[PDB]
């Protein structure tokens, strides 16, 4: 294309990329990571 | 008139040059090229990026080795620089210095974890440091899985050179591995990318080696 | 007595120990002529291939079905595939044609005939098979139509169009116009049978590059 | 790491690699042997006015720099400079001229130069003459190892002229310079070994 | 439905009952390619046949005394005198010129010869009789003297000059340039003997006129 | 990369496909022979007014261009545009209706 | 099926001695203007 | 009705399309050619002769003995007048983990401009050709590979195409 | 949403019509869009064509047997 | 529905979506990955 | 480098790293999880 | 010549060491004690009696057989 706009649209972008350092593995002890979790409730409510 | 033109000053444009005088080598690089009544220079880019630009070549990365390790034994794999590839395109420099990835793809058909360790002196130092890899940056793989751990330069000699097969100085660095979890059969394939290299003073174009 | 370089066109001239050089007394270099002994305009001689020309006419009579074919013009290769034509003795030097291209469907019909033939154009890389096509759809491609009555000429304008940047000369690899035949023509007694057409072509945005060998073929693009 | 670029020859860090591409090379210069078709040739006063003293087609694979750069991409674009060089003492004179047919094999009738690329130019206290080729195709690239890039002719406008104090004959060198915009494209992997 | 003409260079088209043209859904019909494909001007292809080219060279020896002729040019029917050249394809069609020239006179002299060769220009009318000139004279021509030692090359111009305002191409009409002996060569030995002359000639200030059929000849003057 | 329309007979890229169904399509049109049923007909004056020249039902998939048109897509809406056209002299009169 | 179109004569051809006998005639459907297309489907169709 | 088109160039291909199934045992290089799609609603692209865009490619992963396999893209054919072939890592592979897929996207790389749809010439015609190899010593891992195309640019039309019952 | 025949056997290959799909031991939330050619539908009748909320179209790859799924709608 | 205001409700919104690179490879050596950590501490507390 | 800015450049930066809980559990009855979602729609139009 | 410093003593033990290899084919409760390190970089450490601070570790399971494995610290 002869008129092209110089904008991040040469590189076409992308899904963001990240980095999982534990596998998916289950805490117990530690309150915090126990605390937040999936809710069974219908829209999660209390 | 429109066709002819004429000298005498400028013959130097028309492409008559002393190659006796180069100046620098690098002088050379400013010369601008000569052209006749019609030729059209006009630097047309296609592509948005360059791939003549260094720091985007060596970004592919290129395979160096292939070998099953049924043997929980420390493995001594050693690194030469690329041939026989894209990456024999670096064969014109001989210091270089940057941090370079490594691409390690495991596979295991029985369950086993793997391990990477890089170490740029040899087996070595002048005492055996390969009693236990676990200290000098190991970075475990899980089975059939891979990862892109980079390592660092750590050398005593600021420079590599590229051409030299001598294990000191000369390669790019010696890798270690081994298995874990009592397996056999767990083959692993090794990739080898450079990242943000600097290539310092060029050589003459190499050789291709009918002989070996 | 000093380096003098000499560019004209493509050839050039490296010379050292150079004398300056010589001219007539009172030289007068002004190329046009005046008064003048021509009335033609001196850009003439470049433009010269560019002039419109007969090309490969065909009869279309009542025998011919739907779907047959009048006429076929092989484009790029049309306009000098002899020595006759204009544009011809300029292109058997360069190589490559990014030209454009106009054509000019005569015809003529008498009064009280009907029928209609189609003008079309082909690509190269589309003519390389006519089996896949509908015949029912061709008027997708630019064309123009053509009716036996009230339609003296069919003018249509085609943009380079090909899968190369550059296309060369003495091939085909523009495509080509060619003419089919969208209904019968239907003659009353008595009449002369045979209508006669003529693609009465042209040339427009003039191009060539890449010098050759007068003769020779040369490969580019593949 | 601070890495240290003041212990290598050059300072600052070489940016882009396409400058390594104008570096000139001898064209098929392997030979040790002075004849007649390797880019190494002898010009000789055995030969009278317009008939080659070099004739042949030049693959890019043939010039030895630009050959494992050839290798490494598939693609290329820009003009050359190829430059031919005599070697002659100040007293010797004469003038040869180099026709070029881009795209072109067994070429020419010997007879037909015109309609073709040519510098017409004379040995002297300079020599090197450089002439660039703009790159010609239809696409918008070319294979880089592939066809054909076309002849390259050297014949005599005048035989070498040589004096009793002068030598016989001359030895004279090909050489191809990559042009000033010349791009690489698409990296790929080849066959060869070491290169 | 009504009169449309058309007219490039030469040839004209008038027709009656036209229809609207027609064109490819979102044409661009800018001639140059943007990226270019081609590193030339595309100016090239009309500016080609002023290219400068190489023209019969000669060989002059010891033996040649002076006055004697050391190789031959006629002028206008020296740039297209077979196939092979750059200006005849498109000098084929056109039967007249007005065309101005540019002839560089190559020469290469081993250092330690001496003598010299004259670089004259006679026109037709004036070629027509040598007979009548006395050989010291001849200076008074455009010309330049060549000196063996230090002169690499001698650059001449010339103007149109000739008797009718236009001149036939495939004729002699413009007269030539003859190179003569002003002083026989000395050489030492060993040396070779033969020193090689190519006159390596040009074109500038290009024009044609009053088209012809492609092979045969016309009158126009006379 | 990017990319070159000017090599293409379009300067500009084509950002709706439905202007391909604008284009007509002769209905039925396979045939070479002139009659009757196939869209390609001949009108005769051998038959009185009032009499069919031309009956037959229209499917989405009889016509050419949309017959792949169809095949691709399950469902559309839309008005058509369905044009006869009859070919002859200036001399020549009738009326017909559709 | 999309319906019935049918075409009958009002008024029968009249043919001169200089014009044709009969005339050929050809049905063409131009898709309209507002017209969508919806939901994309495969068929058993092969090279359309 | 709907908010977005499905009649526009820019959603219609966006929908992938299946082009080949093959089971590969055995290490050495696929040769693998793609044609432009018949039989689907890929062949809406039947119309236009002159394409160019950057296409996507679905492979998916089947392997009852873990394997990995390699993807790599040329739009060259197997010949650029020397065998490229050798070795696939340096033409930009991208590794593919078992039982798993990627949605890698190839960027336009060819010395013609426009490829056309219509013609089967390996040259210029096509979309482009495709290499894999397996690796982990194994047998029987299959793989099933689809193209989808993203902002694609077509030029020019074309007649509707006959339906081939002779092949 | 419409059957296996449109009229047409449009089940021929279901990649085009918006397959998803499903890695093994997995399981995905995906959700259909509403497209009808009866703006409303009736959930008592079981007509097939108006009727039901839809039919649901699976093929199993990588040559294997006793592929089980089990399928849930919300 | 004849009335519905125009905005991102159109396209129903999804889950973002993410590209892992290392597929939860352990990363013994850096001191960065191994400083930051799941704590068995309740409310990972100092 | 003799001449060397000091920016966050020294640590050559990395890919984002995260922690997974659940390792791609399907949850049913939640509404919330469940509203959200992949759609077969060509770009998830209403 | 680094950025980083690897004689500081928050980096130096940033490299972990390893401690101890077991395979473990019964449920029953594994007792395994933990000594400051020896034979390593970890040995580093030994020039000091008194130490405190929140520790890292990283455990790496192995089965052939599916099987979780517990981890807890006393």
């Amino acid at each position: 294309t002869v008129r092209k706009t110089k904008t991040s649209k040469f590189k076409w972008v992308r899904n963001k990329i990240d980095i999982a350092e534990g596998p998916g593995a289950m805490n117990i002890a530690n309150v915090l990571s126990t605390t937040g979790g999936q809710t069974i409730a219908l829209v999660g409510e209390r | 008139n429109v066709e002819a033109a004429q000298g005498e000053e400028l013959a130097t444009e028309v492409g008559l040059r002393a190659t006796e005088n180069d100046g620098s080598l690098s002088e050379q690089l400013n010369m601008s090229q000569p052209m006749f009544l019609n030729f059209k220079k006009h630097k047309v880019n296609i592509y948005a990026a360059t791939h003549t630009k260094v720091d985007h070549i060596f970004g592919r990365a290129w395979a160096v080795g292939v070998f099953n390790t049924e043997t929980a034994a420390i493995q001594k794999f050693d690194l030469h620089f690329p041939t026989s590839t894209h990456g024999a395109l670096s064969r014109f420099f001989c210091h270089w210095t940057g941090e370079l990835n490594i691409h390690i793809l495991n596979v295991s058909t029985t369950n086993a974890f793997l391990k990477v360790a890089h170490t740029w002196f040899g087996t070595d130092s002048g005492i055996a440091r390969t009693a236990t890899l676990e200290s000098n940056g190991t970075m475990i793989i899980p089975p059939n899985e891979q990862m892109t751990l980079c390592v660092p330069y750590y050398s005593e000699v600021p420079l590599r050179c590229v051409k030299g097969s001598d294990r000191n100085s000369a390669g790019l660095g010696s890798l270690f591995t081994q298995a874990v979890g009592r397996t056999i059969s767990n083959r692993v394939q090794i990739f080898v990318s450079f990242r943000c290299p600097n290539f310092f003073f060029p050589l003459p174009a190499p050789r291709e080696a009918t002989s070996a | 007595d000093r380096v003098a370089a000499s560019t004209t066109t493509n050839a050039g001239n490296l010379v050292q120990a150079s004398v300056a050089p010589t001219m007539p007394v009172k030289p007068d270099f002004k190329n046009t002529d005046d008064f003048l002994s021509m009335s033609y305009r001196s850009t003439t001689a470049p433009t010269n291939p560019t002039k419109m020309v007969h090309l490969a006419h065909g009869t279309w009579t009542t025998n011919q079905h739907r779907q047959a074919l009048v006429a076929s013009i092989t484009l790029l290769q049309a306009f000098w595939p002899n020595q006759d034509f204009p544009a011809w003795g300029q292109s058997r030097y360069f190589a490559a044609v990014r030209c454009g291209f106009h054509i000019q469907v005569q015809l003529n019909v008498n009064i009280g005939s009907a029928g209609c033939l189609i003008a079309a154009y082909m690509p190269k890389t589309a003519h390389d098979h006519m089996n896949t096509y509908t015949f029912g759809s061709y008027t997708n491609l630019p064309h123009v139509l053509m009716n036996a009555a009230t339609t003296s000429q069919a003018d249509l304008y085609i943009p380079y169009v090909f899968n190369h940047n550059y296309a060369r000369t003495d091939s085909d690899d523009l495509g080509g116009i060619y003419i089919w035949v969208w209904s019968a023509l239907t003659v009353p007694s008595g009449s002369p049978t045979t209508v006669d057409v003529t693609i009465f072509g042209s040339l427009l945005d003039l191009d060539f590059q890449c010098p050759r060998p007068p003769g020779a073929d040369t490969v580019i693009y593949t | 790491a601070f890495y240290d670029p003041r212990t290598a020859g050059a300072a600052v860090r070489c940016k882009d690699l396409m400058e390594i591409a104008r570096m000139p090379s001898v064209f098929l210069g392997e030979s040790t042997e002075p004849d007649g078709r390797r880019g190494y040739f002898t010009w000789s006063h055995t030969i009278s006015p317009v008939n080659w003293v070099f004739d042949d087609h030049i693959y890019l694979e043939n010039m030895p720099n630009l050959r494992l750069f050839s290798s490494c991409y598939n693609y290329w674009r820009g003009s050359f400079v190829i430059k031919l060089t005599v070697y002659a003492s100040t007293f010797n004179k004469g003038r040869l001229r180099m026709a070029f047919f881009p795209n072109r094999e067994g070429a020419y009738t010997q007879d037909d130069a015109q309609n073709a690329i040519f510098v017409v130019c004379d040995i002297g206290l300079n020599n090197t003459f450089e002439m660039t080729i703009p790159y010609t195709w239809g696409n918008w690239m070319r294979p880089t190892r592939g066809n054909s890039l076309g002849h390259l002719r050297i014949d005599v406008l005048n035989r070498l002229t040589y004096n009793s104090s002068s030598p016989n004959a001359v030895n004279c060198i090909l050489q191809i310079k990559m042009g000033d915009d010349a791009m690489f494209m698409v990296p790929t992997t080849s066959n060869l070994v070491m290169q």
